């Protein structure tokens, strides 16, 4: 569970990222499709090319769901119910993939915010993303 | 492991600029901090209960230096990973019994460390190249284990 | 999340196991220490030998926590709070280990109840154990 | 992979009694049922939405037979897993991009299938022996991948 310090760190990271959220989400998605080709099979009719407008657009949706999770740390499953049914009971997204995206999301932050991505922040962000992943694959357990 | 010419070249280039005395202790420490169960493997190191106590621990730094050393030797024999790593695999698999998932974990922490140090220069394509080299090392480390 | 059929299957398995619960838990523990030596390091002062009375005893504690989870499918984290703090924030049990024990628990059931361990039951039990594992490593996320 | 004489012997003994035409389809089907995301890899097989539709699917049975075949060939060359499996590794890694965690998964489903068929004869020591052979196969399958 996210401690009080973890919430502070997570929200501080969110505030610093600010308006860049959608873009960082699109960058994470691009890192995932490129580093881990298996994930591409989940978006067949998507234009997955570098400047894809559709990846840009999907990045923003992901960032916004993350913002929503950030706002409901203790109410996450209710908060992302639909989203969980979508990935778990419909697309049947491999749980591993969530760890892979979580990782690309951290790589993206570390590339943009080196000074602020300290070990302690890195640990808080990882806990946070694992909580989100737990929920999104929730319908499996 | 099979890298394209531009991947193979991007890896070498970035690696030449890596501070070998720092980056390894940073990946190790971050691993110990982010995945606290891994601390069990290094009790001899002392109190690892705060991130600062971990990041600055002399032993963490010294040992991370040896790990980074092992990766470099992998980047030089990308064609024979099971080779240079035959030795470290027995120490990690037959003696230490480290689950492979943990090798994956450390390989990805290294990638975050590189991203941290290189910023926008650690492009998605360059990350993609390092993810291949990192998965190779992990798999090679997990051979003759189980 | 456990569907209605999953709860039925899980409780049906529990009822059939009956009085054998503690023993199957001890057998699962023995399968885990033997198949995956890394887990042994978590019980240094334990007599981990075959007929160990201490492993027999620990098996019963595990089975009882499982019975408790079975009784609180929708209230699991409250139900296993202490237990979660114990494994997650104190012993720092590697999450992988939970998957390994879950597996030995299923292997134990399959060895004793072949006729009843059908694919559908196997899937329901696995969901159940993954829900328990999610909680026990909970304090991490 | 290094098996003691009694492990090496227990594996061979049990394996000689395995119904090669059944056990593989059972491990595959169970995998598809227990970890439903793996169905994505076999859309060509048809409707896999109920366990019965999965367990009895001709293609699942036929294909599981080929998998079991691959394990047997591993049990015969326990000293050269990276060998017989060099081919299947490229198909699974370079072409299919199957995460290794999924190989682990299928190897453990196989172990549950064996436990299912042999009952109390699948003792903890015998399971221990098969877990070693299974992790080997998985790791060999994950080489030249990434
Ligand atoms: C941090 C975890 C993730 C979050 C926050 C997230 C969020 C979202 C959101 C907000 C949507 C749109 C929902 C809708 O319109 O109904 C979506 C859809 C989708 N996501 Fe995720 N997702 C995550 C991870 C994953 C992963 C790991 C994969 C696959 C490798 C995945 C596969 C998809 C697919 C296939 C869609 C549907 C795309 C389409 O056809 O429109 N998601 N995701
Ligand atoms: C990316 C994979 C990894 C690499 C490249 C690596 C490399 C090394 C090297 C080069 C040594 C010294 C070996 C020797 O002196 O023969 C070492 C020792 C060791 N490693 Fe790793 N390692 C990896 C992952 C891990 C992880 C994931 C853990 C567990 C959480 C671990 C635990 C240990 C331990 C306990 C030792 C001995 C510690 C000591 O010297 O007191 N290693 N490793
Ligand atoms: C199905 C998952 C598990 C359940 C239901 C479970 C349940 C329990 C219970 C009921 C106790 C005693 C609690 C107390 O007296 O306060 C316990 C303690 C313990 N368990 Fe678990 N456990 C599980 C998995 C694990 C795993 C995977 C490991 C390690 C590989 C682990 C390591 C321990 C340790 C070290 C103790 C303390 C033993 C001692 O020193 O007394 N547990 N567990
Ligand atoms: C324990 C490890 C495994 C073994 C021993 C194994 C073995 C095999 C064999 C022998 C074939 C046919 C190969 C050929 O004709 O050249 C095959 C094909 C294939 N395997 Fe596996 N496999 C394993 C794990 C997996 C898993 C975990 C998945 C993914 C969930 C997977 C997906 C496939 C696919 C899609 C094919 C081709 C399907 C087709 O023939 O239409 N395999 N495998």
């Amino acid at each position: 569970v996210l401690s009080p310090a973890d919430k502070t760190n997570v929200k501080a990271a969110w505030g610093k990222v600010g308006a860049h959220a959608g873009e960082y989400g699109a960058e994470a998605l691009e890192r995932m499709f490129l580093s881990f080709p298996t994930t591409k099979t989940y978006f067949p009719h998507f234009d997955l090319s570098h400047g894809s407008a559709q990846v840009k657009g999907h990045g923003k949706k992901v960032a916004d769901a993350l913002t929503n999770a950030v706002a409901h740390v203790d109410d996450m499953p209710n908060a992302l119910s639909a989203l969980s049914d979508l990935h778990a009971h419909k697309l049947r997204v491999d749980p591993v993939n969530f760890k892979l995206l979580s990782h690309c999301l951290l790589v993206t932050l570390a590339a943009h915010l080196p000074a602020e991505f300290t070990p302690a922040v890195h640990a808080s962000l990882d806990k946070f993303l694992a909580s989100v992943s737990t929920v999104l694959t929730s319908k499996y357990r | 492991v099979h890298l394209t010419p531009e991947e193979k070249s991007a890896v070498t280039a970035l690696w030449g600029k890596v501070n070998v005395d720092e980056v390894g202790g940073e990946a190790l420490g971050r691993l110990l901090v982010v995945y606290p169960w891994t601390q069990r493997f290094f009790e001899s190191f002392g109190d690892l209960s705060t991130p600062d106590a971990v990041m600055g621990n002399p032993k963490v730094k010294a040992h991370g230096k040896k790990v980074l050393g092992a990766f470099s030797d992998g980047l030089a024999h990308l064609d024979n990973l099971k080779g240079t790593f035959a030795t470290l695999s027995e120490l990690h698999c037959d003696k230490l019994h480290v689950d492979p998932e943990n090798f994956r974990l450390l390989g990805n922490v290294l990638v975050c460390v590189l991203a941290h140090h290189f910023g926008k220069e650690f492009t998605p394509p360059v990350q993609a190249a390092y993810q291949k080299v990192v998965a190779g090392v992990a798999n090679a480390l997990a051979h003759k284990y189980h």
